[PDB]
């Protein structure tokens, strides 16, 4: 809920509230009866939406790439980062260090291709999506012996069913995660600037597990990033200028804000 | 009869007073302390000189001109080559320390300006070439203090830092600065900003050499004016002390 | 063996749910959870917190530090207009960007007070007095100082006291407004005059500059959580 | 082992959840938690200023 | 992640000409070491040609003719993170663009390096 | 959980805890405060990932064979073993005697074969998988009177549904699975070494109930096996080089370790 | 009858899943459990057992019992290294083949000390004295014995006593490491000199060998099981 | 007969789990059970070793 | 069980092992400590970083021919250079420390030798 406004009557005194020094850092938190006359209110509004948990708790796509049932590509591979994607980003690097349980789920979707093929028969296709810890062995092929997936997390999709979905506990060397690091990993500060050894996650590989037609046809996989029970630490200033590189902050100087024609003027 | 902007702070045996300041900002309203046995990690004994580390070191003055864009300083960095606490580090390989950040200025009542002092942690600032990131010299400046740019630092295949000030290097709006622990000096009203840091990192301690915690920049949003036959020459001289300072790891001095 | 029957929305994905769903990795031990300072745990604290907002935001000062700064100085005359703006935090360029505007982006509705903090950056010797002022909805910009008095003012003295703060308090028909362009819920007109002229004395500069500092009230909530226009994406980085 | 809540209402109701994994982190979020703290953004001063009284 | 990957290299004519690529790799990266350095011809000819190429633990120097027996890897490790060449022999047909390429699945990295021959 | 560091201090004394003798063949353990400064730490660190029944409790592919709706091969068998995948039998390897209860998981997919037959029509394909005990009759063609699994458990899956499982209890003669068998089967040792009566499960066998089309389809099955409730004795060393024969630990001798430029050397 | 409404995930195979399945075969008795000695419950109770390691894997002494065994001798000098190795037990070639090392490669982070124990194999009238040492991270592998003696260090003397035992402290930032090669979590160096030169007396060889056992602390946790790429497969067996 | 038993969570929350086969061995891994006694494999021994008194 | 001739001393990061010792000698049967309130003088506050200064520091070897005529060495100025205790008193204008002096040397059955190992305060040469 919310403060409720307090009536207050005209009153002439030594007391001077609205005067104060902005130099010492602190927010004057001066509520309107002090500097006019109010009528008692029983507010009912709450900052229930306004929440770290409810604003950050929402599925955002991170990442979507394709691949095929033949020809040369025959499977994707991406590292576990949520800088691909703006939005996501930008919401992220509201704070310094967010420390969250993460939930992903995947969207897979294939087009038949154009193709000079005849009498094209299609088996319901199975997708293979397989998740690899740092360190882990990666598939060389799509036909590779690691596919096995052993004591690496994978999972099934046939289609026509519901999305995959699994959920990740939070995974970091350090006690939470850093958007923004601030050094190099070299001790002798010869390396790239503000790589970090935490916010690595792991690798996903996904891949048709039959050829399923003879024609051939390409699908798309879209991974989306929830997170939850997040936390929150040191708020910092949202980015102004558009991203140019995940690895980097790097951006282009860009105006302040928008101008208008003169000063005194009420409109853009 | 105490004077509300009248005060002293005594750290070792180095002693400041000031007789015009506004107040004290404690960070984030909690004032640095040493690490706890729960939340520790090395096992080995920690070591706390405390007089030594623990003292106000004070840096080389900059001059605040009409056109003087700002300055920043890397807070660990800047005392790696002062006292003790320099020579502690060069041994040690883990570090955890607090700081108190007393940036001085003075001017007569004829003098008008305004200057903002703020400390940003984790400033990880941008590179003009967009492909590249900024150079371990143009980022870090020990024993001395490294300015912004009023105009766009030019595109090109190098390692040099955005300096643009309104961006402030790091793509945000220089308005918004603010959010982070911070004080204003205007040169109508406050002669001094005392700021208290406590240690804000998500490892419990880390490396005080290829790694920086916290950054301090003097930003002026209004400019440095006066009439004719008044005092060209305006300085100003930024006193940092460590607090509450331990080592772990000890070893081969070098970096 | 239990008779089950489904209903509209099986095997659905809704972006906005709230499900269980099984642990990739089971038995997996976290990091313990350290001390870090600042922690938050609602977006309104950060809304609550001063920001400079650019007041001067015409032609290349925009892209300057006098885009923040406001002009003031000593002119033969009086009931002039110091500066102008419409109270619209979310859509209007002044409060567009700052810390304010910036989170009131992300939601469609806003309820709440506004403080305005106007700190004076003149010379110790400068003297001056403004008239700090808001007009509600309904009535044309006061184009002087005479229609101006009319609605909620506040005379300013130039003091050792460095800032004075005008309170906009919430004069609205709905409970709540919207943070884009809507002629239906007009917010008002923010405005400030020179009560009385700017007076210094001889070897002291006559022309000073003011810093305006926008943040929200304890009374201040939004809703409808939708996403910044203002981050834009062509293709992944 | 069913925990029984209050759903989010209206002002001027109940529901029940039960946890079918033990990993815990495989639970929902945790949207009923308001909670407010901003005295350290806004006031992190050593001194606690009273309004009534001048500022300096 | 290759250190500084966009830059520019001048340098006199038969002075020796040394191009540094030192890379850096993630944890995830687990898949066979692959260097390949391909050069972009200022004539405006066919670009993207290869000139030195290094897999399988093993160097290939012919691809390109012009640079006959010029081009050698500076380092001897080269698993380290250290991948550079260097032209012993700079002349006036040098001037071009230089592309470093390190390929460890998963995770590719590339670096461009501008050459003039005054 | 784990042992929390205790805080020591400089101790001067006839104690020797360091000096010991390694030819009794007893761990030292000795805490790194018997020979240096610490301080006290509350450790909060679990050993929950490194139990068997954490370390074993995976689904691995074991096996993948297919067959045909048309042709002379029309129907798949093979003989439930685990040495046929490297992964899951090096970590199996890892004790002597392992007891445990088994979950079988199938994937099937189908993939149209190129062929010159014309308006092909597809109805949707069921699968038949049939477990036949040790001893039991086994089908010697897909039309057999076998596939009536009066007593034979067996699984009928169509297309576009979830992957059939079962759970099979510990079959075993003798009290534990046998991982090295030492010995001959026969008492006059003139046989196979190290053939065992024990880890004798059954035999799987795979076919499409029905044609489906008349245009030529063929199906992969892959068989995964999950151990649960596991139970471990004598421990180990893990296997050093490839494994050459599932029935016989049969190796190639192979370089202890790797080598490096010279003893001093820091780096690989 | 139930309304029943299904979520994302349903009809999917998760490898690391825990539900329930029905029995191929119903009310099958089992075998009794009999007691078979040195069971297992842990994967760390294997690590905590010492396992003898190569530190002299050069050239073709792999291939030969000679890599196990460590070069000492009496040599006419002092303050000269009898070896050197990184603290690396998942990627290091020394420890990626020993009990512990097996282990760490099934695992992504590890955390806690490690155990070396040094056995002198020369004969009963050789005497000497070494100089155990572990180096932190972010200073340069020490060159001189002079650099060595500033870590944390053991004097070894050699006496009826077989063998002396180093613990390496855990000392690092992050409360956990990486097993594979990172820059950011690096270990340490670990490396051994000579605090006096070995004396022997005559008709007795002046050449001798050291054995190393590494083990792991009563606070030593593994996490994230991974696969281990040691063992490798083209075809089915 | 319903089973209630606490998820794993972190340091520095409740599950309830129901038998639907009376076969047991249809049952879920039992992934809480953490049991250590390295003392077989580190020290069989005859004789205990104090680490303060001499090996030998 | 423990040996008389057996013995360990641990100083903060480093620990030294002899199996083969006479016994301990400690001064004149005084336990270095920190200076009392009493016996001070400077009334600024002590500096003590305790673990980086108290730690052994060993020094260069020397060889012991059969016509050494002996070595000797100054304990403060030794140390001057080593460590932070070098660094210590670099930046320190006033020091009180203790010391503990462990000389080693070993040889076969067969060797035979003798040395006499003494500490002399203020030793004027």
């Amino acid at each position: 809920r919310v403060a409720d406004t307090v009536g207050t009557g005209p009153t002439n005194s030594e007391a001077i509230p609205a005067l104060t020094a902005a130099e010492t850092g602190h927010t004057s938190q001066v509520v309107p009866g002090d500097t006019m006359q109010t009528r008692h209110v029983k507010n009912y509004h709450s900052r229930s939406e306004s929440t770290i948990e409810n604003f950050l708790c929402r599925s955002a796509c991170v990442y979507f790439t394709e691949y095929e049932n033949s020809g040369a590509k025959r499977y994707a591979e991406w590292v576990l980062t949520p800088r691909q994607a703006a939005q996501l980003r930008r919401k992220l690097e509201f704070f310094t260090y967010v420390r969250f349980d993460l939930e992903l789920t995947f969207v897979i979707t294939s087009t038949q291709q154009p193709s000079t093929t005849q009498n094209q028969d299609a088996q319901i296709l199975t997708h293979q999506i397989m998740y690899v810890p740092p360190g882990g062995p990666v598939p060389d092929k799509v036909d590779s012996y690691v596919w096995q997936t052993s004591t690496n997390p994978s999972v099934f999709w046939t289609e026509g069913n519901a999305p995959p979905r699994m959920s990740i506990p939070f995974l970091s060397i350090g006690n939470a995660y850093s958007n923004f690091y601030d050094g190099w990993s070299e001790f002798s500060r010869n390396g790239v600037y503000g790589i970090n050894t935490l916010n690595n996650m792991g690798t996903l590989y996904a891949r048709h597990v039959n050829a399923g037609s003879t024609g051939p046809i390409k699908s798309t996989i879209r991974i989306y990033f929830k997170p939850k029970h997040v936390k929150a630490w040191i708020p910092r200033p949202p980015r102004l200028c558009q991203y140019e590189k995940a690895k980097n902050v790097n951006f282009q100087p860009s105006g302040v804000t928008t101008t208008r024609q003169s000063i005194t003027t009420m409109t853009n | 009869g105490y004077s509300d902007r009248a005060r002293s702070i005594t750290l070792g045996n180095s002693t400041i007073t000031t007789q015009e300041c506004a107040n004290v900002v404690v960070g984030y309203g909690v004032w640095p302390d040493y690490l706890k046995d729960s939340e520790a990690t090395a096992e080995d004994q920690p070591t706390q000189p405390d007089v030594a580390t623990c003292r106000f070191y004070t840096l080389d003055s900059v001059q605040w001109q009409k056109t003087s864009p700002g300055w920043w300083w890397k807070l660990p960095d800047a005392l790696s080559n002062l006292g003790l606490f320099g020579q502690n580090m060069q041994y040690h390989y883990l570090g955890r320390t607090g700081y108190t950040v007393h940036v001085q200025c003075n001017a007569s009542k004829f003098h008008q300006g305004c200057l903002l002092v703020v400390c940003v942690p984790e400033a990880e600032m941008g590179c003009a070439t967009l492909d590249n990131t900024p150079s371990s010299a143009e980022l870090l400046g020990g024993d001395s203090a490294k300015e912004f740019a009023d105009k766009p630092v030019a595109s090109g295949s190098n390692k040099l830092v955005q300096r643009v000030v309104y961006n402030a290097g790091m793509g945000v709006g220089v308005g918004n600065l603010t959010i982070f622990p911070h004080q204003w000096i205007n040169l109508r009203t406050n002669n001094s900003a005392t700021i208290v840091m406590p240690y804000t990192n998500s490892v419990p301690m880390d490396n005080m050499f290829r790694h920086n915690n916290v950054t301090l920049m003097v930003i002026p949003f209004v400019p440095l004016d006066y009439c004719p036959g008044s005092t060209t020459y305006v300085p100003i001289t930024v006193t940092i002390a460590p607090m509450c300072a331990e080592y772990n790891g000890l070893r081969l001095a070098g970096h | 063996g239990l008779p089950t029957m489904n209903t509209p929305g099986s095997c659905q994905f809704l972006t906005s749910d709230d499900f269980q769903s099984p642990s990739a990795m089971p038995q997996y031990d976290v990091t313990p959870e350290m001390r870090i300072p600042g922690e938050v745990k609602n977006l309104m604290e950060i809304a609550e917190v001063d920001s400079v907002v650019p007041v001067q935001n015409v032609g290349e000062k925009v892209n300057s530090m006098e885009a923040y700064q406001i002009p003031v100085r000593s002119n033969e005359g009086s009931g002039t207009q110091v500066f102008g703006f419409p109270l619209q935090p979310g859509y209007s360029s002044v409060f567009s960007r700052t810390l304010l505007g910036e989170i009131l982006n992300y939601y469609t509705h806003w309820s709440g007070s506004i403080k305005l903090t106007f700190m004076f950056c003149g010379s110790a010797m400068a003297t001056g007095k403004f008239l700090l002022a808001y007009s509600p909805p309904g009535a044309g910009a006061p184009t002087k100082r005479v229609d101006a008095m009319l609605g909620t003012h506040v005379v300013w003295d130039v003091g050792l006291q460095s800032s004075c703060v005008l309170c906009i308090p919430w004069i609205s028909q709905t409970h709540y407004r919207y943070v884009t362009s809507d002629e239906y819920t007009a917010g008002g007109f923010i405005t400030c005059w020179y009560q009385t002229n700017i007076v210094v004395p001889a070897d002291a500069q006559s022309s000073c500059y003011i810093m305006c500092f926008v943040s929200a009230c304890n009374d201040f909530s939004v809703r409808l959580l939708k996403d910044t226009p203002f981050i834009s994406q062509q293709n992944f980085f | 082992g069913a925990q029984v809540s209050t759903q989010k209402t209206g002002a001027h109701i109940h529901y029940t959840n039960i946890n079918y994994y033990k990993d815990a982190a495989s639970n929902s979020a945790n949207r009923q938690d308001f909670t407010q703290d901003p005295g350290k953004f806004t006031e992190p001063v050593k001194d606690i200023m009273i309004k009534s009284l001048p500022a300096l | 992640s290759i250190t500084t990957p966009e830059e520019m290299i001048e340098k006199a004519k038969g002075e020796t000409a040394y191009l540094p690529c030192k890379f850096t790799l993630s944890p995830e990266d687990q898949g066979p070491l692959d260097i390949e350095w391909l050069i972009s011809p200022a004539d405006n000819q066919k670009v993207d040609q290869v000139i030195i190429l290094y897999s399988g633990d093993k160097i290939y120097d012919d691809y390109y003719p012009d640079l006959k027996g010029r081009v050698h890897f500076t380092s001897n490790d080269l698993k380290s993170g250290d991948a550079s060449i260097n032209v012993t022999n700079l002349q006036l047909s040098d001037i071009g663009t230089y592309q470093c390429k390190v390929k460890k699945a998963p995770g590719v990295a590339n670096k461009k390096i501008h050459l003039v021959v005054l």
